[PDB]
């Protein structure tokens, strides 16, 4: 019958539910400097947190999972999902050229040479640049991002283990389906889906950099860089277990 | 065993509990 | 792979002014009137650098001085709307104005008391470049065209060397036109899509300017305008609304 | 003949002389 969706798809859901872009509100009549420029983007990553939480009760079946699962798996990719989010924004918005965090706020060529910003934003750049150079299309991103959410869980399971579990693997399905709508030769599906399970996978190794210099910030007065409240809370949180081995990488392939 | 849990972020687990409207 | 020769079109690249930010405070409300004050002064700072770029185009500064600042005067908005164009088309698809990429009109500003009066003609030429799909090479060739697409109606001193540069140019958008393609019955439709997307920047630069007229003599709106734009604009005013001025078609309606 | 307004764009002129550095 008629459609598209007068029988809504779950990568039609995924779409519609997706926040829209938000501005930082930086006052750029006067000069930057790494400080500024930071605390503008922790202030943002509040709001954009924020956000992902009111996006994560929308993705079907989600809460469903024990809602002390829900906070666990927030706390364990906040950081995979804004910045796999502005890898996207970067590789869409000017072919992960520069990052651009907001579309009024960029760090380009001159923002990029400031001080500390480069080593923090080469971690960034890196998976803008991979979704550039495998040419990633929105509703694989959707089902990627999701994912991610569903990247990392305890030593131990969650308390929904089981449903968890039948969610991710709805997910994967639902990537699988992306990459064969987004072409039709089937001849490279699976090396397709090879190469994009396998960036999903490198996102914990650069969400690891991106977290170890998040921490090392956040523990540091003498920077003075502030870290908003929904930040700060969650950061304070992971900071104990997100060194001695309490969180589970779960990874598409082993090697 | 123990839950020390108990205290981080209840700004989260109250996000996370109502959207009617 | 060495050429270690330049081209026309590969000198018209490196020339090519790097965008520049407004310096926009947006950490508090936004307005019509301090948003289109702001592009004001962008706008003023971007004709200055069009200045630099316009005089290292090859054999823009053999023509009579007086030329050069006719040529820049009555073309200045077309200069920069279709580089906004350009910016918002590659940016976003066309789907919001890139005036600058810290400085864009979202929806919400969008629905400003005037925003879009105005922007609609800004987002028609962004729209036409992405439908278009236009290339760097064909736009940078498209642009330059665009300092040539309309003289004094009686010549400018310097008339025949004119003539002969624009034509050296229109040449220039043909040679990056066979090259992007692939095949060549599409190359001719190309080259007659461009120019007619040139043709129609005359129009659109009318309603630019008819608003950029107004709202700089009506200082009850209050908006303001940089040295640059000011002294320009005062100039034009006159001479510019009647349709005494010759502006140059390559297709006859 | 008569053209009021005259000097109207000595800004224009001036940027358009210099130049080389
Ligand atoms: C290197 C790290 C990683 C950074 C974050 C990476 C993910 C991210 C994406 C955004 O769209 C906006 C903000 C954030 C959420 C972020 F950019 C800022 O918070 C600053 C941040 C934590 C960081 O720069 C700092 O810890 C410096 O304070
Ligand atoms: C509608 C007109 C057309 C506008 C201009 C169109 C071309 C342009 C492109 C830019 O990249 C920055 C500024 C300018 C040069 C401009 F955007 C501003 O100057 C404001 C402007 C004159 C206008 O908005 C006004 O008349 C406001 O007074
Ligand atoms: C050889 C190709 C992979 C076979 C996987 C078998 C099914 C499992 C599985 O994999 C996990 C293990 O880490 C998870 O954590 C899941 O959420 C899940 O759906
Ligand atoms: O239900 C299912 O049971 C599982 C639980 O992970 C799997 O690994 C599957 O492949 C699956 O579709
Ligand atoms: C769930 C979609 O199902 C599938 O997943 C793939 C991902 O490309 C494949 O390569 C397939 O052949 C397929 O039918």
């Amino acid at each position: 019958a008629t459609l598209p969706q007068l029988t809504p798809t779950l990568v039609s859901l995924l779409e519609v539910i997706e926040p829209e872009v938000l501005y930082a509100g930086y006052d750029s009549s006067v000069p930057d400097s790494t400080w500024r420029i930071m605390t503008t983007l922790n202030m943002l990553g509040g709001r954009q947190v924020i956000a992902a939480v009111k996006w994560a009760k929308a993705i079907p079946g989600f809460r469903n999972l024990h809602l002390d699962d829900q906070m666990t798996l927030l706390q364990y990719s906040w950081m995979s999902l804004m910045a796999f989010a502005l890898g996207w924004r970067s590789y869409r918005q000017s072919s992960a050229n520069l990052l651009c965090f907001a579309p009024d706020l960029i760090i380009n060529e001159q923002r990029m040479t400031l001080p500390c910003m480069y080593d923090q934003c080469k971690h960034m750049l890196y998976v803008s640049s991979e979704l550039h150079r495998l040419q990633v299309s929105y509703e694989e991103y959707l089902c990627m991002k999701t994912l991610l959410l569903l990247s990392s869980v305890p030593k131990d399971g969650l308390k929904s283990q089981e449903l968890f579990d039948e969610i991710r693997m709805t997910y994967i399905k639902e990537l699988g389906k992306a990459i064969v709508k987004r072409e039709g030769n089937s001849s490279q599906n699976w090396q397709r889906f090879y190469q994009l399970t396998k960036l999903l996978d490198s996102m914990h190794e650069v969400v690891e950099n991106l977290l170890n210099y998040c921490f090392q910030t956040f523990l540091d007065k003498t920077m003075s860089i502030e870290f908003p409240e929904m930040l700060a809370e969650i950061i304070t949180n992971q900071i104990p277990k997100y060194s001695n081995g309490n969180i589970k990488k779960l990874l598409f392939h082993q090697k | 065993p123990v839950s020390p849990k108990k205290k981080e972020n209840a700004l989260l687990r109250y996000l996370l509990d109502k959207d009617d409207t």
